[PDB]
């Protein structure tokens, strides 16, 4: 999260930390998730893609700090890590950049709501907040493009909804952009998600509700000029979570 | 070809 603030994860509690074991026994951080149920995590396919072999991911929830222990934290395996079978990629878009994860304890048990732990809620059909709604993004990715290492607090910031006419726009993102993804800037350029937060929510208040509009899935830069994040338009994969859950 | 940021991390291009 490039600007924004640091935050903690009774105030993100369906945030999800998603951590990859390489041979060797180093553990390094990949991407964000969502809990949307007990047992399932939704995040990004690109995170995986390249390394789809469930063994290989730790999920964390209940967790603040990225190498540090956080009071009430629970570890998790990858029971199932489902990626959409349509996913791509082109020179800067991703498509279909939508993946589950079927979450378990060593025990076999999914998880347990707390203070620190709870579900967020999925979007009706075809129904997002209007354009110029102001959103939440949640990650423990880069803070400036000179960093080398994640930060270890987590991070939140705040974004508006940009409308796909604005979003397609030459000088923004063109016809690279589709109705199945939805871009959110700051108007100044200033906060931004930005690389390691892939994955994670974008978390509007839709009907008095915290909704999961949004996955963080791709963008040009980080808080660059006429480059918004774009993220995957939950609302539009309701019958591909409905099937696979 | 494989852009740096989001969308590219966990990836042997990146």
């Amino acid at each position: 999260i490039i600007g924004g603030e640091f935050t903690t994860i009774e105030n993100q509690p369906w945030f999800a930390a998603i951590y990859r074991r390489h041979r060797g026994g180093s553990v390094t951080y990949v991407c964000g998730g969502s809990l949307i149920s007990p047992c399932w995590v939704i995040s990004a396919t690109h995170c995986f893609i390249d390394y789809p072999k469930k063994e290989d991911y730790i999920v964390y929830l209940g967790r603040s700090r990225l190498n540090s222990n956080t009071q009430g934290e629970m570890k998790f395996e990858v029971e199932n890590l489902i990626l959409h079978k349509d996913y791509s990629a082109d020179t800067l878009a991703h498509h279909n950049d939508i993946a589950l994860l079927k979450i378990r304890s060593k025990e076999g048990r999914c998880a347990q709501p707390s203070r620190t732990i709870q579900t967020i809620a999925l979007p009706s059909m075809y129904n997002d907040p209007q354009f110029g709604t102001s959103c939440e993004i949640t990650g423990f990715g880069k803070e400036q493009s000179t960093d080398y290492l994640y930060p270890e607090q987590l991070k939140m910031t705040v974004v508006k909804l940009i409308s796909h006419r604005e979003c397609q726009q030459p000088h923004y993102y063109g016809s690279e952009v589709t109705t199945k993804m939805l871009c959110a800037a700051d108007p100044q350029w200033k906060t931004d998600s930005c690389q390691g937060d892939s994955g994670g929510p974008l978390v509007c208040s839709l009907q008095g509700r915290m909704t999961l509009t949004g996955i963080v899935s791709w963008g040009r830069g980080c808080a660059l000029k006429d480059k918004p994040g774009v993220y995957t338009r939950v609302s539009h994969f309701l019958p591909w979570i409905r099937s696979h859950t | 070809g494989x852009a740096l940021g989001r969308g590219c991390e966990n990836h042997r291009c990146l």
